[PDB]
């Protein structure tokens, strides 16, 4: 051949049990509102209800995890105390 | 000459009242001597022209500044009359410098000029005013006055620190590097809107760590130590996470090299360098591009995904193209090219069959839009006499039916020639600026709504505007208070279970935890 690849350096991202189809706290979907909301409108304004991303790389609706934090504060899908980094999908 | 002659007059009056008269009578007169005499014309003097304060500031005769400082120290309100004029001059120079008119202010040069004028002002202050408190607070307020404008300044300073950290070519030794870094963080000290600063600093970290390594390998510790004294430890969760992700990436790289030396039956697993990090830390570039990949990178990505889904039970993988690089071994000698995960698919399609066009690479590739355009242009457009992908229809704009060819270009005096069309002159186009502004706006929104739920659970309640003062004081060193935004967002806690904060019954608030 005329051009042959010798070296490659991809960077491979990884996702834990974020479940990009079912929030693990309320069980609705990674997006599509939460249980305390449901209605896409209803005094929401640009639906103030987005996805929250932990350091443990799990994902839930901000509302669900922030309401769950009131009581239990250690991420239900492992044991890690749970921190924050990215908001939204 | 007026200051010198009035000083001579003061001295001769002092010696006269010390001999011919009695020193006791000097005080009332020296009052008028600084009042009905100095104060009188001091006005005309603390302004006007004829080699005046505003002219000696731009000329730089420090002896005159020191002389007038030691002279006007006796007359009351004289320090104020000179502070107001020097502040007017500094505000003029500032609005002449922050001039946004004529978009094109060179980033590393605008902030350099800002440092140049604040340093000369501070040195004139320390040599003449002897570190006076009044002049210091006046220049502080002056700096706070014009720094509310020019919102690209944190981005300009972040681009400056990236240019200084990528390679220490200028100032090979460590002493001047240390001094320039201290001056940089001092300049950053008198800067607001730290959120965009941290965002762009993290973006520059991602740009400098996901590229060719061995930039400094030691200055990162100095940077993180300086940031612990500057930004604090609230942004080191994602900072140390970037470092830990780089560490895990190289560890998994050597581990996958070992596991490939064991298996690696396919030729796809040759010289492989696969890094591993998590979404939270490094933001998603786009919608995980899924364009056709060359058979070798396909096999490499398949092996990496199988490993990440097997050993890491629960974790998986997400293929993408908007990151990384490669070394394309071309072949009179064998010169190895370089492709940054963008030209691999097009060059592989050319290897499979040459004489393609835009339709061929847009039909049988599943190629995206903006980034495809970018790569194609970088490869056949705006190229110096090192063209690796030529075409017959020579033109600036991109057509559809244009055949692509290849040229030798023996000007490469080595075997490792790279095409670094990416990371060009800092343009900062409107779409990327708007999207990062929206991102930092959503970040600010989440930040204020995360600080309020952390604080007001252990504090008292507000009636109308009591706790907003506290939530703005806690964020004074972060960014602007944005009263309208926070007022519109706090009324969104009614839908939240924690502290509905009843608007009509604002007499008593809840504390459900
Ligand atoms: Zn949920
Ligand atoms: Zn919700
Ligand atoms: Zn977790």
């Amino acid at each position: 051949k005329r051009f042959e690849v010798k070296k490659w350096n991809a960077v491979a991202l990884w996702a834990w049990d974020i479940v990009v189809d079912n929030c693990a706290i309320c069980r609705n979907h990674i997006m599509d509102l939460c249980i305390e909301c449901q209605a896409n409108q209803a005094s929401a304004t640009s639906e103030e209800c987005t996805v929250a991303w932990g350091v443990c790389n799990h994902a839930f609706h901000f509302h669900c995890i922030s309401r769950w934090l009131k009581t239990r504060q250690v991420c239900p899908l492992d044991n890690r105390e749970w921190e924050f980094q990215k908001y939204g999908h | 000459v007026y200051i010198k002659k009035v000083e001579a007059r003061i001295n001769e009056e002092i010696e006269r009242v010390m001999h011919c008269l009695d020193k006791s009578t000097e005080e009332p007169i020296v009052k008028v001597v600084e009042r009905e005499l100095i104060s009188k014309h001091m006005k005309t003097i603390v302004e006007m022209e004829n080699s005046g304060l505003v002219h000696m500031l731009k000329n730089g005769k420090t002896e005159d500044l020191g002389c007038m400082y030691k002279l006007f120290s006796r007359v009351p309100n004289g320090l104020k009359t000179m502070c107001e004029c020097m502040s007017s001059y500094l505000r003029e120079q500032g609005k002449a410098l922050v001039s946004e008119e004529g978009e094109g202010k060179n980033p590393v040069d605008y902030i350099q000029g800002l440092l140049d004028l604040k340093s000369r002002f501070d040195r004139f202050l320390l040599e003449s005013f002897n570190n006076d408190r009044l002049f210091k607070q006046t220049i502080a307020g002056d700096f706070e006055y014009f720094l509310n404008l020019n919102s690209r300044s944190p981005e300009y300073l972040s681009l400056f620190i990236d240019d200084k950290l990528k390679k220490g070519v200028k100032g090979l030794t460590e002493q001047e590097v240390e001094t320039i870094l201290d001056k940089a963080m001092v300049l950053f000290r008198f800067m607001q809107e730290k959120d965009v600063f941290e965002r762009y600093y993290k973006q520059h970290l991602a740009r400098r760590l996901l590229t060719n390594k061995s930039v400094s390998d030691d200055s990162e510790k100095n940077m993180i130590s300086k940031l612990k004294t500057e930004c604090g430890c609230q942004f080191t969760s994602k900072l140390e996470g970037m470092f830990r992700d780089m560490s895990i990436s190289n560890t998994t790289m050597d581990e996958f090299r070992q596991h490939l030396q064991a298996t690696g039956v396919s030729l796809g697993g040759v010289d492989l360098t696969v890094r591993v990090l998590t979404t939270g830390y490094w933001p998603t570039q786009s919608a995980t591009p899924k364009c056709n990949i060359p058979p070798a990178p396909r096999h490499a990505f398949e092996i990496f995904r199988r490993f990440y889904l097997a050993k890491h039970s629960g974790r998986q993988l997400t293929l993408q193209h908007h990151m990384g690089s490669a070394d394309l071994n071309a072949t009179t000698r064998k010169h190895i090219l370089q492709v940054s995960t963008f030209q691999m698919t097009i060059l592989m399609l050319f290897n499979n069959r040459e004489k393609y066009t835009f339709e061929e690479i847009q039909q049988e590739t599943d190629i995206p839009e903006r980034e495809l355009v970018r790569a194609l242009q970088s490869l056949a457009c705006g190229k110096p006499t090192q063209r690796v992908l030529t075409k017959e229809p020579k033109s600036k704009e991109i057509e559809n039916g244009h055949i692509f060819t290849v040229n030798d270009q023996f000007t490469s005096k080595l075997h490792r020639v790279k095409i670094q069309t990416v990371a060009a002159k800092q343009g900062e186009s409107d779409p990327e600026r708007k999207e990062t502004r929206q991102k930092v706006d959503d970040d600010r929104k989440h930040e204020i709504e995360a600080a309020i739920v952390r604080i007001m659970k252990s504090r008292k309640k507000m009636q109308h505007n009591v706790l907003v003062a506290e939530v703005t004081q806690q964020l004074k060193a972060r960014f602007l208070p944005s009263p309208v935004v926070i007022k519109k967002r706090i009324e969104g806690l009614i839908e939240r279970e924690y502290l509905a904060r009843t608007p009509e019954d604002r007499k008593v608030y809840t504390y459900v935890a």
